[PDB]
């Protein structure tokens, strides 16, 4: 602790940051969940840890990136919440889900292979 | 073969096999966007790219000259313009050839 | 109404909010033809959904069926049957004091039909096959051998895997007959419901200490992943009387 935190107590450990003047690479392979576990490099700074964040996510979209945090801290992803409506034991789950799903920095960018120009401006 | 089966036969529901050849792509994506106002009853396609939202924003153009647009990988039906957000679970007979109602 | 009586029938595994999520399921289970002008429409829980399963259409028959056996010698009951020695003095204790203890979700242990042919295996559930028979509830009275066969060798295959599982009273013949093969029929029928909960049924001519000298080899601690489901569902019971061949 410095600092800038990281998320996990284990990854949190060995940094410190993730800090304001460093690129910083993480990624797995066909099928390990890897924007899965860059979500929460950015879930705590954004939802917890308030600092905001743009997710430029040149992979997913803006209507699709959604669920994998309404999934994460909430545990709503075998319901199924890939479609639908709520129990009465999950009507709520999800009101703080997506109850904390904008009071975060979450203003997603959705669109496919963009060069440099259209993100730093 | 379109406009003179409309006004002969029939036609209310035109039907499609897959995109990516039916000879870049996203030139013929609006083609089937200035019909809908021209013979006037539902137009229906097929394509290819799991099950996400913008995969086939980048195999033409889709996600805005195609209103509905439907997923494969329980068909994530995350963006639509005819029906509120959904996905429709659909499981196979694997022999007879038939899908279900779950 | 349809979807009360599965509700209670499978309680020990179905909670509530199963019910919510399943509710299109069992809304439109009631919705439908709860009866036939040639199966009826049964609820049946798989994993945390609940589905809706068809079995093949006083009342003592048609509420009772069974997989791969004749039923010219079935015609068995409790009560009646001239009771022998400490063969059946504890035998019709189990199956009439519970008749109402079969409960749907409410931990209703089983029994373990074993021993000796001609007297206990397979007419002791044909005796609950003509007594639990009057109330409307269906039993089907599965045989062994006669399934893996056309399962040790390969029409379809995925299907009676679950109508033999989402319905409230079951009978199975003759456990240990004829890591392995015969995997995806009968082993993993006693892992699934420690989350489920209803009356189990197994039987064979091998005790709980015999059971385990053909069900085949592996060499291992590979093979004791489904037999603590029966040392908690009953006792170490067989059956020694009299020959009805």
């Amino acid at each position: 602790i410095t600092g800038i935190p990281t998320g996990f107590t284990e990854l949190d450990r060995m940094t410190s940051g993730f800090q304001r003047s460093d690129l910083i690479i993480v990624a797995a392979r066909p099928s390990v969940g890897k924007t899965a576990f860059a979500l929460n490099i950015a879930q705590n700074v954004a939802t917890k840890t308030n600092e905001n964040v743009a997710i430029f996510s040149l992979e997913m979209s803006a209507q699709q990136l959604v669920m994998r945090m309404l999934c994460a801290e909430g545990n709503i992803n075998a319901q199924n919440l890939r479609t639908g409506k709520l129990t009465p034991e999950d009507w709520g789950k999800l009101t703080m889900a997506m109850g904390s799903l904008s009071n975060a920095g979450i203003y997603i960018d959705d669109t496919p292979s963009i060069r440099v120009s259209d993100i730093r401006a | 073969k379109c406009r003179r089966l409309k006004q002969e036969s029939g036609l209310g529901m035109i039907v499609i096999d897959y995109l990516q050849l039916i000879q870049e792509v996203s030139e013929i994506s609006r083609s089937l966007k200035a019909l809908a106002r021209e013979l006037e009853v539902p137009v229906i396609a097929l394509s290819q790219l799991r099950p996400m939202m913008s995969d086939i924003r980048e195999s033409g153009s889709i996600e805005q000259d195609a209103d509905i647009v439907a997923f494969l990988y329980e068909i994530i039906i995350a963006k639509q313009r005819n029906g509120p957000v959904g996905t429709v679970q659909l499981a196979f007979i694997k022999e007879y050839n038939k899908f279900v109602n779950l | 109404q349809d979807v009360q009586a599965f509700l209670k029938e499978n309680e020990e595994v179905i909670d509530q909010k199963m019910i919510e999520k399943s509710l299109n399921k069992l809304y439109e289970y009631i919705e439908q033809s709860k009866n036939c002008s040639g199966y009826h429409p049964k609820l049946v829980v798989n994993g945390r959904s609940i589905d809706i399963e068809y079995y093949e259409c006083k009342k003592q028959q048609s509420l009772m069926k069974s997989m791969y056996i004749q039923q010219d010698l079935l015609g068995a009951t409790f009560q009646q049957v001239d009771i022998s020695d400490p063969s059946r003095l504890a035998m019709f204790q189990h199956v009439t004091d519970f008749l109402k203890s079969y409960n749907e979700t409410g931990k209703g242990k089983g029994l373990y039909l074993y021993g000796k042919f001609g007297v206990g295996k397979t007419f002791m559930l044909a005796a609950i096959a003509n007594e639990l028979a009057e109330k409307e509830y269906s039993s089907m009275i599965v045989y062994v051998p006669e399934f893996v066969r056309e399962l040790k060798n390969s029409q379809t295959l995925e299907e009676k895997l679950n109508m033999v599982k989402t319905t409230p009273v079951l009978m199975l013949d003759d456990i240990g007959a004829e890591s392995w093969v015969r995997d995806e029929v009968i082993g993993t029928v006693l892992q699934h419901r420690m989350s489920q909960q209803l009356p189990t049924f197994f039987s064979s001519n091998f005790s709980p200490d015999e059971l385990k000298h053909h069900f085949t080899y592996s060499q291992e601690v590979k093979a004791a992943r489904l037999m603590e489901r029966i040392l908690y569902l009953a006792a170490p019971i067989r059956l020694d009387g009299e020959n009805r061949r």
